DNA sequence: ATCAATATCCACCTGCAGATTCTACCAAAAGTGTATTTGGAAACTGCTCCATCAAAAGGCATGTTCAGCGGAATTCCGCTGAACATGCCTTTTGATGGAGCAGTTTCCAAATACACTTTTGGTAGAATCTGCAGGTGGATATTGAT
DNA sequence: ATCAATATCCACCTGCAGATTCTACCAAAAGTGTATTTGGAAACTGCTCCATCAAAAGGCATGTTCAGCGGAATTCCGCTGAACATGCCTTTTGATGGAGCAGTTTCCAAATACACTTTTGGTAGAATCTGCAGGTGGATATTGAT
């Protein structure tokens, strides 16, 4: 819509210089090519936003409009896309996946 | 978007929120079913045996008005067969056949040719009759049609009569440059419309062999059962 | 003077306290252990609130996923009882010597 | 007046049976 | 007292999601440290490898290898696809 | 059209519209019989063919019969020439194959069923005698004698029990008929139905390859045609759906003609010579 | 042409026999348990040698090609 | 001093019924404080290390649980 | 081109267990040992063969399966 | 003839292979079977010959690695065989993703 | 003369500077620190050697082969841990039964 | 067309017992020793190098990376070792 | 097995952090318009590698076996936990209290790039000895049945 | 306790690659000076935030019984560790053999560093309101007495 572009080229949803002098601030070689330093978009965008659709159902099950931690290292090694990194992630308070041995359950 | 995987669980009950005219003297009949299933390993085309036939267009100069006074009794049963034969009884000598019905060699030259020729080997029964000593009865299977208990050998229809089956086979293979009644496909192209033998095979000739000889005793526990009625 | 099978409110516990997320311990005398055990490498050393909760629920994850892992080896060996060499060579197997 | 290759022929089937297919 | 604050953009997109969402603020910081983590250690991976090749520039292909590897396959292609289209719209320096 | 087929009780006008005069362009009135089932234009060669009966039982190999029919497994490498130009009904009709070469060892199952009059060719779905890529099933087709009974469906019923002793895949390919969907998921439909009224406990989708023989990405493909697939409660759950209370009633109580597993004798084979 | 391609031809008949072997021999012994207490009845006679000659007729097709493979495999 | 009873069967009565065994060998107190001590000493140890080096001697956790992303279950969360 | 399965290779087992100091097996838990070898392996020479064609090379080298099997991590002697 | 006992001839043959250190595998089935499983998701990818010198280690390296922990576990679970639920406790002992 | 001889010990240094040169992203650093960085490897690289050769007083493989080398280094326990991560071209393992 | 280093370790070991020989899987593998524990203190910088908080870096970062990553007895002899050089070389002045 | 005592589900509701979202400044950059540099790309191109090609040795491998011992299933002594009522101890959530850690200053020790100049640590190399794996031969452990 | 056939230990002996320490040749990172750096060395200031008590209540030890559950061995069996006549792609064994290297060579896209630059996210931090973690009762799920 206009002439002036905030890099309005990618719709965009993220800070871009920050990731150029984050780039400089790891900076082991000296170059990454520039308009393909545009692709970090790409690199930050995906499983939280996965996780923002998988966290819905829950969230209003428990009557809840806004958003709490606790659930979501649980789905993590639930989630079988993300499990195989997820490891790593631990939480302040942010979970297990919790499961009864059947068994345990004796039935008596 | 994703899609589901394995390990998984189900929940089950709790809270959610104008027929053809002609068929019927076609096929009556009936076939023999066993108890249980079938081994068949006889081939089609045998089971044709020749894939030719003719129709009316020249056999209407001679199943209703050669029969009238011929000496030897002519049907039509032992003549579309003869005929249906030496077309394979001489392929292995023309193949260069193809370019002109012009081209076709006639019976003064098939003298030494045809008479002892032998279609596709024709005849290997007759010396396996010998050690088979079917000489009284005549060489009948199902696989065989039945059109051989009353047809005739190959001599008699040429040795009393063979000065006219090649005759009107002649003149109509020009129309279509030498192709059969039947033309074969489009197989000019599959177009569109318009060290081994020295260690274990050598009993290849001794365990098909080792029936071979109760082969001729197959046949002579029921060979034996034959000669009771009359 | 009535109470049921002995056994239930474990049950109860586990749905709780595995659905829990809320901590369990005294911060004091677990930060009095490490003080008394780094004061001697050099002394007057302090430390922050962030640490002693993610590390004691670190270790006890660590540690309870070794109480089920031993679990499902004294049921491995048909038993329920656990021992100390059994978590001690899964642990072992995780990565320390 | 008929049963001559029809009894001197049957001990070759247990001559046959521990000949080849037996081994 | 001298930061960034990371929440936000999940939030318009979490909100432009699921249509009035919020947030814990816990589990932001939780992420942006999980993903510089994870992006700086296949940097450094890469830049190895951009080392070891012997050649010297990082390009948005091998990395992209990466998180078509380490990272997990279907939303790999999600990342190559969003990469892809993010950069066949990034040739604008047109009219139109 | 052209050439119009009369092939035993009932006719068809021809679907691809001159394969039957490819060199044949100048007849009009076309018999066809049915054990080879010979593609006869011409008029006085066919009723020849009556005296030329020698077949009550056609060329197909066999590996099962039930009460009513008998199923054909083709291997058209020791019969030549015939066992190629049963797909020739199909290329006037169902023209989804190839004739670019003149293929050697390509394969079928067709079908028959046990008439009085004899044995009844009632058509065939096509096959391959390989291991590439599912190689089971690619074209469906019911021929223009007879559709509309459940036979009309049933010609997929036959590659998976086939995978059992065989304890491999067994999956459709690209070719498709479109009418063919009214049976390819209408007969995976009920199968999802069928370990969901037992098993209630953990079930892997490649367990029902250890039940069904389903691959991967054709397992998950049925899965959304039911769109079976919540979540959020705590797994991906099948949602047991009031809906389908009907054909899990009506299943056993409208049963319908399937198969055995045991009547049936096979092995698997050996592939050797190119 | 050489040794090796003449068992290409020479498995698979010679594997089917076997099956003709399993499905022929048992309808010979079926079809007279019945006969012996008479020593249909006059009329049957024509099938019993046909069903006969297939376990007759069997065999010497397949030697016009195959007992020749054997000079030219040792010439 | 000796406040290794902190954690006991209270403890591990709660923070093992999670773990789903019934009947520990109740004399596992020791050796799994021993653990528990092993990797605290250890991550602190260094932690305090680099930041006293820092010049600092309370220590984030930050620094403390790259240590222990050395064995790799970081915390996160806090900066 | 030959795309047939030969994978269910070998009781091995026979050695494979003395090398180690533990006695008799009995097994059946070949096929999926050797799936669970095959499966990291095509994890990890993926990760190869991406190197590689960063590389843009045909094969993975004796140091392309290095870098594989540092990243992986466990670290390689012998070969550089 | 003279036979050896179960075990202690078991128990040499331990101390050859323990002798041993040599290569196991052969060349050709396993280089065909990951070949084969690389030409599926691209058309034939080549292996240095010499780095099937080092698929050769490293199948080597991943059979060492197995069988040193099924060794551990079978000591474990007081049992002469190993078997299914001592290599999944192994596996998510030992992290498989 | 020489950055061993000056240093006074074995090693040289900037190569291995250069090598911290192609770590960098500080993109300097002082030329003096890097001597006791070149440290790093030589007192390492003690730590594990002639541990062997303890078992060189009565066997004579006075060659060194590498599953010579892994005998009792392997038993030099303090580092090893962080060699279960070191992988080598036929190794081997040893005894431990119960 | 490469540089070695065994060399380096072979008058190492001339100050050690100059006596053992050397077989070259052992000449390669402790090359490869050597090399991966080379870039094993590479990697263990790499981690300092995020976290000094620092732009230009200091010399008691070498001095505490040595200390930090390594047992008890064989790195503080190491990094008094270590000192001890570099204090000699500043002492060769 | 049919009550009655606990325990989950659930309804409706009670005083909060406190999210949060917002103005508001406000630093404070990241997008805007040039410069100078190359590393990328890639391209050419002998070649050495890898994948076959074939064949007498060929150590395992294949099915096949024979009669042993943990595994399974299964046993009573004996009880360490386990169920919670009574006794006791350190607590949590609220108040002050101080030397050390964030953030900021002046001087300095060291370092980039450069400019000179060179040894030396590097490569292919083949002599000599030799080290080592490997083959020979007598004396010493090691077990299965009687 | 004892017989007696297999398996291994140590000085001696022979092929077999080869190690190593340097000659031929190199080459390029290295040693020290000089300018200009600049962050940090190192100290100063700000003002802390990890440390100190006080009132009650809320969980742990110790219980007494028990007890559900094994702890260590019974019989079987099965299935198999140690045997085995006799196949197997494999292994040497060079050779074919051809084709993506890698190492040099060679344009340009452009990334990156340069200085400007219109606005937009870091924080100060409150309005306000507002769902929101949970107190208090109805319907009902779980579960023992005999």
């Amino acid at each position: 819509l206009r002439s002036q572009s905030s890099s309005a080229r990618a719709g965009l949803q993220f800070p871009v210089g920050r990731i150029k002098r984050y780039l400089k601030r790891h900076a082991t070689g000296r170059t990454r090519v520039g308009s393909k330093a545009a692709i970090y978009l790409t690199a930050v965008l995906e499983y939280l936003t996965a996780e923002v659709l998988e966290l819905a159902g829950n969230a209003a099950k428990d009557l809840k409009v806004k958003r709490i931690t606790p659930r979501h290292l649980q789905l993590a090694i639930r989630g079988d896309d993300e499990l195989d990194s997820l490891i790593r992630a631990t939480i302040a308070s942010g979970g297990v996946l919790p499961h009864i041995n059947k068994a345990l359950l004796l039935k008596v | 978007r994703k899609i589901s995987v394995k390990q998984h669980l189900k929940i089950y009950l709790p809270n959610d929120l104008m027929t053809w005219n002609e068929y019927d003297k076609f096929y009556t009949g009936s076939f023999q079913e066993t108890t249980s299933y079938i081994k068949f390993s006889a081939t089609v085309e045998d089971c044709c045996g020749t894939n030719y036939n003719m129709d009316e267009r020249d056999e209407t100069f001679l199943n209703e008005q050669v029969n009238k006074g011929s000496s030897d009794i002519l049907t039509e049963d032992e003549f579309e067969i003869l005929c249906s034969s030496f077309e394979h009884a001489i392929h292995e000598r023309q193949p260069f056949l193809s370019m002109d019905p012009e081209s076709i060699l006639s019976f003064e030259e098939l003298k030494p040719t045809l008479i002892k020729s032998d279609m596709a080997d024709f005849n290997l029964r007759n010396q396996l009759n010998h050690e088979i000593n079917s000489h009284k009865t005549h060489f009948i299977t199902q696989f065989d049609p039945v059109s051989q208990m009353n047809t005739r050998p190959l001599i008699q229809l040429i040795e009393k009569f063979g000065s006219k089956i090649y005759d009107y086979w002649r003149e109509r293979k020009i129309e279509v440059n030498g192709y059969e009644i039947f033309p074969q496909l489009k197989f000019e192209r599959p177009g569109e419309k318009e060290i081994l033998n020295s260690q274990r095979l050598r009993a290849l000739h001794q365990e098909l062999k080792n029936a071979k000889d109760l082969a001729l005793l197959v046949a002579k526990r029921e060979n034996v059962s034959l000669n009771w009625i009359n | 003077p009535h109470r049921y099978k002995p056994g239930t409110v474990a049950l109860r516990e586990i749905r709780r306290f595995q659905k829990s997320t809320e901590l369990l311990i005294r911060k004091l005398p677990f930060q009095r252990l490490v003080r008394e055990i780094a004061q001697d490498f050099k002394t007057d050393l302090r430390f922050q609130s962030s640490a002693i909760g993610a590390l004691q629920e670190s270790v006890e994850a660590y540690l309870v996923s070794l109480f089920e892992d031993t679990n499902l080896a004294a049921i491995h060996a048909k038993r329920v009882t656990i021992q100390k060499k059994d978590i001690k060579l899964a642990r072992r197997l995780r990565g320390e010597r | 007046e008929q049963e001559d290759t029809f009894d001197n022929l049957q001990q070759e089937i247990y001559d046959k049976e521990t000949e080849y297919f037996s081994h | 007292a001298r930061k960034e604050t990371y929440s936000s953009y999940i939030y318009k997109v979490l909100k432009q999601t699921h249509p009035d969402t919020g947030i814990s603020q816990k589990s932001m910081s939780i992420l942006n440290s999980f993903v510089n983590d994870i992006f700086e250690r296949i940097a450094t991976e890469a830049s190895k490898l951009a080392a070891y090749n012997k050649k010297s520039t990082i390009s948005a292909r091998e990395i992209q290898t990466a998180v078509r590897l380490i990272l997990p396959g279907e939303l790999a292609k999600h990342a190559v696809s969003e990469g892809t289209r993010a950069v066949t719209k990034y040739s604008s320096s047109t009219q139109a | 059209n052209l050439n119009r087929i009369i092939m035993g009780k009932y006719e068809i006008e021809p679907w691809y519209f001159s394969p039957y005069p490819i060199e044949l362009t100048d007849e009009d009135f076309i018999y066809i019989d049915d054990f080879t089932l010979q593609y006869f234009g011409s008029k006085k060669q066919y009723e020849r063919y009556r005296k030329k009966c020698t077949l009550r039982h056609p060329p197909g190999n066999e590996i099962y019969r039930d009460d009513y029919v008998s199923f054909f497994e083709i291997d058209g490498r020791k019969q030549r020439t015939w066992c190629r130009n049963l797909c020739l009904l199909s290329k006037l009709f169902l023209d989804h194959k190839t004739l670019y070469y003149d293929v050697d060892p390509f394969l079928f199952y067709c079908m028959t069923r046990r008439d009085e009059l004899g044995h009844h060719l009632v058509g065939y779905f096509s096959k391959e005698k390989e291991s590439a890529d599912g190689y089971n099933v690619a074209c469906i087709l019911t021929l223009p004698q007879y559709q509309r009974m459940g036979y009309g469906k049933l010609l997929i019923e036959f590659s998976y029990e086939l995978s059992k002793k065989e304890n491999k895949v067994g999956s459709p390919e690209k070719p498709l008929s479109d009418l063919g969907l009214l049976s390819y998921r209408a007969y995976w439909s009920d199968t999802l139905i069928t370990l969901l009224v037992e098993h209630q406990k953990e079930i892997t989708i490649d367990e029902i390859s250890s039940m069904t023989s389903m691959t991967t990405t054709d397992i998950l493909h049925t899965a959304k045609t039911l769109n079976i697939l919540r979540y959020y409660k705590g797994q991906h759950i099948i949602f047991l759906n009031e809906d389908i209370l009907d054909r899990y009633n009506r299943l056993k109580a409208k049963k319908r003609r399937t198969i055995d597993p045991n009547r049936l004798i096979w092995k698997p084979p050996v592939f050797t010579a190119s | 042409m050489d040794p090796s391609l003449v068992l290409e031809q020479t498995i698979q008949d010679v594997s089917n026999l076997p099956s003709e072997f399993r499905y022929l021999l048992e309808e010979i012994g079926s079809n007279d348990l019945k006969l012996i207490e008479e020593k249909k009845c006059q009329s049957l006679q024509r099938e019993k040698c046909v069903l006969a000659n297939t376990a007759l007729f069997l065999i010497a097709r397949h030697l016009n090609k195959l007992e020749k493979n054997i000079a030219l495999l040792e010439e | 001093r000796d406040n290794i009873q902190g954690i006991t069967k209270p403890a591990i009565r709660r923070l093992a019924r999670r773990g789903g065994v019934k009947r520990i060998s109740g004399l596992i107190y020791e050796e799994v404080r021993a653990v528990l001590k092993s990797f605290l000493e250890s991550v602190i140890r260094d932690s305090v290390t680099y930041t006293e080096h820092a010049k600092r001697k309370t220590v984030t956790s930050l620094d403390v649980v790259y240590a222990l992303k050395r064995q790799g279950r970081t915390l996160y969360g806090f900066g």
